[PDB]
């Protein structure tokens, strides 16, 4: 059963994925700072 | 994204049916379990939060079972679930250039292990007929040792010496030295290594492997991590799981080098483990089994006979002495399980003469034995002048002392090296030749490094054909000492 | 009779009977092995409950197994068919030529000859190296002690010893590698076969050879030491013949007792020992005698941990040796070979009623000499040899020239040194040391007699120095 | 000597700017997958409270048959 709720799960998610979902100001700070430290390190 | 969902697919979500117990009490590492009726003595039960124990004792009443994680993630009333093996790992090539932690369980990234072949980490040594005298020489790339204290395939030499002598860099470069015969044409030349990291910081061993893949190592190398953080009954673990990896080649007919670094941070956790267990402690707390545990580690560094394969499995324990007493319990313990022995002295060292192996304290008792015949040629005669040197450098008259201190010293500063610069054989060779027959008795001593980095850099451009003479015959003719001698003379002549 | 294993806790598994116990000391096989596991009762914990010690691994062993009574302690193949073979602690051959064939077993845990039967003939034996003839003389047929650190020469000595003595011999030989490397064991193997010591073809083998080396867990390695008793008791008893008994390490038994005694349950004694580490050794080294029915030569290697001689163990086997010899770490970093400590070396028949009176006389003016300059060393060590009389200068002079002169190369050690070894006949050691002593070489160098056999190869050294 | 020293450079300076774009996309990668994982989790824990619970029954005594039959 379980596999065929996790398919389901994975396709009613990618269907809202009109970008990242649900993902809040943490998603671009977090993004932000990790991007900035590939800068400082290139 | 899609990738993710076949990852969801394809995983085992059947059910069986299994034994199960039931844990009592948790606390100081060894979890007691109830039930298990059918557990076999040194199984690996696994736990309800995904670790992992090894049964170790069947009590009437209960199951001592030593966790193999932090135990604070066991309960009491947690279930624990036996899966019927005595405690496994997984060997195989597949293993080659990945870190695995003591258990096999890949810490790298770099997705997971596949290995298709498990052994088990409490196996026994081979007996005596299987084994045979140590013939084929294991090369270090390094000058002094491959020189005066050279090892075998198949010996288990030690390194032992104080914090911070050179002795994790003498084993790197013994690693990274294989490199040119892990690329030749002979499947009988190529030396599969693996770096047990017992107790030594994480980023030590991070650096290490970034160290080990610049230098194109990482294709061959095994480093097994138990870094200090992991729990005692992991790094007591680590060199058997590493002893285990390299047995699989011992016994497919390869070759495979093991390096425990260190033995006294496995004896340590070893001491934890038991004064937790409440055994009665011995000398300096250790407790009587002790011994057991390094020589039954170290006595699979054998050398299987061509009726078993031929295979072999050299053996680097790294022991660490403090204030330097070789005379202490550890130390002596494992002094009398191994072939050899390389001191690092600790004000050797301190003097700028590196790598600082104490010539006159090390040995190895097999020796002139699968030695090179050329580097036998040369090197003989560097021992028996490097031993009239020392015993007169007590004091600092007639032409033969000073002629002595004068070689001596000349040798000593021959037989200095950088790191992560190991040399072929032949290399070596020739600079012990030009250092031993007396073609640098008058060039000052502070300058015999440069001449050497000089040398080198000449002979490697120019004469390669004379080495790959020197190399594929293994010793030095009449005819190439002759040119050898030319070359010598003439390249000192420009200086 | 059969019970069921009911505890498994290291190398100590408690089993349970139903009907009778088995009496102590006997043997159990646990039915159900690949291999074959045997225990051998210790105790009776009582609720027909016994505490067993495996004499192999105990991994894989289920709570609950059904272990079978055998009726007799362990029982080896003793007899002439086990000359030249291999032998684990329970007697099994592990050389890969088929079963020892032989007529009659033997318990290994038979009873130490009594009193009324102990033989008191001592005579010297002579080995070759110029230390052990001179200071500490071996007695044919008694027990002999090599007390060492780690890495000082107890194995290359015994193997000086084995060379010497034994292939002089006529009669056995029995090598018990208790705890001991295992690729020295296979060395010693393929170097008795090339020397014809070993015959694989024939009959004609000298040497038995029982081994349990130091992979085997602690119930092996506390028991292989009584089937070495055992093989070579047969030769001194039912044949009637001079045996040799080589054992390395004997520390060994006593260490692994040690390790399987915290399981089962007793107080540790004073360094973690077993409070039985006396008394068994006592019962071990009392079938180790010389008797008026044969006579077994015994060469004991002791190994010393940290190199303590008042350690408990050592300490308590010097009271079971006639001639002790202690290796010190102290000579041997000096470069002498063999490092035999001259003013530690004992023997009873340092008697000059037993060596003559040149003999002793001349090993007690060595000693003394030596003693000397081990007195003087604490004041040398500072103030320098510039402070000392001028008999205080001399004397120095002639100890810095024995101890080198006690040195010694052996056959053995060709490969380590290169030198030739040789074999110092008893007079030529006593004349020389007579000459040292006399004043017959104060012109001469100390390097002179380093590593040189009788004195002749001295001053022929010191001719070569001098040009 | 600068010609090699500038060819070495410019694969210096393209290698460079090809690695910060593959470092970018492998953290961003993964990030977004944890993320993916996360929430997933979350509402699959939401999901389960239907009510197929006897369906999920019948099928755990079906697998149970199978056990038994098997274990004999
Ligand atoms: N052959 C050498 N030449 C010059 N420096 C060396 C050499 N070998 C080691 N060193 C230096 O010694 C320092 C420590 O060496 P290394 O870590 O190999 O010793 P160690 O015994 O492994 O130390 P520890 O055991 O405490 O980790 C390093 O800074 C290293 O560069
Ligand atoms: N008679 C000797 N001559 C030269 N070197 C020796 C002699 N005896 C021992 N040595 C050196 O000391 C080391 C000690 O080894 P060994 O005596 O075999 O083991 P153990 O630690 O059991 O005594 C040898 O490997 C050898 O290098
Ligand atoms: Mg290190
Ligand atoms: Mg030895």
């Amino acid at each position: 059963k379980l596999f065929v709720d996790k398919i389901r799960e994975y396709r009613t998610k990618r269907q809202t994925s009109g970008g990242p979902v649900d993902a809040g100001p943490e998603y671009q700070q977090d993004l932000d700072r990790e991007l900035f430290k590939l800068k400082q390190m290139y | 994204s899609s990738i993710l969902e076949e990852r969801i697919l394809g995983a085992d979500t059947s059910v069986d049916l299994e034994e199960t117990g039931r844990v009592l009490s948790i606390g100081d590492g060894i979890a007691r379990v109830h039930g298990l009726r059918n557990v076999q003595a040194e199984e690996m039960v696994e736990f309800s939060s995904g670790l992992k124990g090894m049964s170790l004792n069947l009590e009437p009443d209960n199951v001592g079972v030593v966790v193999f994680g932090n135990d604070k993630l066991i309960k009491e009333g947690d279930i624990v679930k036996r899966t019927g093996a005595i405690v496994d790992v997984p060997v195989g090539e597949e293993l080659l250039g990945r870190v695995v932690d003591a258990l096999g369980n890949a810490i790298d990234g770099k997705g997971p292990i596949g290995s298709k072949a498990r052994r088990r980490v409490g196996l026994k040594a081979p007996g005596i007929i299987p084994r045979i005298s140590v013939r084929e020489p294991m090369q270090t790339g390094i000058k002094a040792v491959d020189s005066l204290v050279p090892i075998g395939r198949g010996q288990r030499e030690l390194i032992i010496g104080d914090r911070q002598t050179g002795k994790t860099s003498i084993a790197i470069d013994t690693i990274i030295n294989q490199k040119r015969f892990n690329d030749g044409t002979d499947e009988k030349k190529k030396l599969y290594c693996i770096y047990v990291a017992i107790g030594q910081k994480r980023s030590t061993v991070a650096q290490l492997v970034k160290r080990l893949t610049d230098a194109d190592a990482m294709k061959y190398t095994i480093v097994v991590s138990a870094t200090a953080s992991d729990a005692a009954p992991l790094q007591y673990l680590a060199p058997y799981s590493g002893c285990s990896m390299g047995e699989y080649f011992r016994d497919n007919g390869k070759h495979a080098l093991i390096i425990y670094d260190d033995l006294s941070k496995q004896a340590v956790a070893y001491r934890q483990m038991s004064l937790l267990l409440r055994r009665p402690p011995g000398r300096e707390a250790y407790p009587g089994d002790v011994f057991y545990l390094h020589s039954r580690l170290l006595e699979r560094a054998a050398k299987m006979n061509d009726a078993f394969g031929g295979g072999s499995l050299t053996a680097l324990p790294v022991i660490e002495t403090q204030a330097g007493d070789v005379s202490a319990y550890i130390p002596t313990n494992v002094i009398s399980i191994t072939d050899g022995q390389i001191f690092l002295e600790t004000e050797l060292f301190y003097k700028g003469i590196r790598p600082a192996i104490n010539v006159g304290l090390s040995v190895s008792r097999v020796g002139s034995a699968a030695q090179t015949r050329a580097m036998k040629q040369v090197a003989g005669t560097m021992k028996l002048e490097l031993a009239q040197y020392r015993e007169v450098a007590a004091f600092a008259l007639d032409a033969a002392t000073q002629q002595l201190l004068s070689r001596g010293v000349r040798l000593t500063e021959l037989l200095k090296q950088g790191q992560y610069s190991p040399m072929a054989i032949e290399e070596q060779v020739a600079v012990i030749y030009a250092g031993v027959r007396g073609y640098l008795d008058k060039l000052e001593p502070s300058k015999i490094t440069k001449f050497e980095n000089a040398f080198l850099s000449h002979v490697i451009s120019q004469h390669q054909a004379l080495l790959g003479k020197i190399r594929t015959d293994g010793k030095i003719s009449e005819e190439s000492d002759a040119k050898l001698k030319e070359i010598v003379t003439n390249f000192l002549a420009g200086f | 009779t059969t019970g069921r294993i009911v505890a498994v806790i290291g190398a100590v598994v408690d089993v349970q009977f139903d009907e009778g116990l088995p009496p102590i000391l006997n043997a159990l096989e646990v039915q159900g092995r690949e291999t074959r596991l045997v225990l051998e009762v210790a105790q009776h914990l009582g609720e027909s409950t016994v505490r067993t010690i495996a004499m192999d691994g105990t991994e894989g062993l289920v709570r609950g197994q059904k272990v079978l009574d055998s009726g007799a302690p362990i029982r080896i193949p003793v007899g002439p068919e086990t000359l030249g073979r291999i032998m684990n602690v329970i007697g099994e051959p592990i050389d890969e030529r088929g079963p020892i064939k032989t007529k009659q077993f033997a318990a290994i845990h038979a009873e130490a000859p009594e009193f009324v039967e102990m033989s008191v003939e001592q005579e010297i034996l002579v080995t070759g190296i110029k230390v052990v003839d001179l200071l500490a003389p071996y007695a044919k047929g008694g027990k002999i002690g090599l007390f060492g650190g780690a890495g000082v020469g107890k194995t290359v000595l015994i193997m000086e010893l084995i060379n010497n003595v034994a292939k002089a011999h006529g009669g056995y030989s029995v090598f018990a590698g208790v705890g001991e490397r295992t690729r020295e064991g296979n060395d010693l193997y393929h170097e008795m076969i090339e020397s014809g010591v070993i015959n694989l073809k024939d009959a004609t083998s000298k040497v038995a050879l029982v081994y349990g080396q130091m992979n085997e867990p602690p119930g092996a390695r506390a028991r292989v030491a009584l089937t070495g008793l055992t093989v070579a008791e047969y030769f001194r008893d039912q044949e009637g013949q001079d045996v040799l008994l080589f054992i390395d390490n004997i520390f060994r038994f006593t260490q692994a007792g040690s390790e399987v005694s915290a399981l089962l349950g007793r107080i540790p004694s004073a360094v973690g020992y077993q409070p039985t580490l006396a008394t068994d050794m006592g019962t071990m080294q009392e079938r180790i005698t010389t008797t008026k029915k044969g006579s077994i030569t015994s060469v004991q290697a002791i190994y010393v941990p940290a190199d303590d001689l008042t350690d408990p163990a050592p300490a308590t086997t010097f009271a079971h040796l006639d001639a002790t010899t202690v290796l010190s770490r102290a000579i041997a970093e000096l470069g002498i070979y063999p490092a035999v400590d001259p003013l530690d070396s004992t023997s009873r028949i340092m008697d000059p009623n037993i060596v003559g009176s040149e003999h002793y006389d001349v090993a007690r003016g060595v000693q003394k000499i030596l003693q000397d300059y081990k007195s003087l060393q604490d004041i040398i060590a500072i103030l320098g040899m510039d402070e000392l009389s001028e008999e205080d200068k001399l004397t120095v002079s002639r100890a810095r020239k024995i101890q080198r002169f006690l040195s010694q190369p052996f056959q053995v050690a060709e490969v380590f040194t290169g030198h030739l070894g040789k074999l110092v006949p008893l007079k030529e050691t006593i004349k020389g040391f007579q000459q040292i002593l006399a004043g017959e070489y104060d012109h001469l160098p100390e390097q002179a007699f380093y590593m040189v056999g009788p004195i002749e190869e001295a001053v022929a050294k010191a001719d070569k120095l001098a040009e | 000597v600068t010609y090699r020293e500038r060819l070495h450079r410019v694969y210096r300076e393209v290698k460079n700017r090809l690695d910060y774009h593959i470092s970018v996309q492998n953290m961003m990668r993964q990030k977004e997958q944890e993320h993916m994982i996360n929430w997933v989790e979350k509402r699959v824990v939401q999901s389960i409270s239907a009510q197929q619970e006897k369906e999920t029954i019948a099928k755990c005594i079906a697998d149970l048959k199978l056990l038994s039959k098997k274990a004999q």
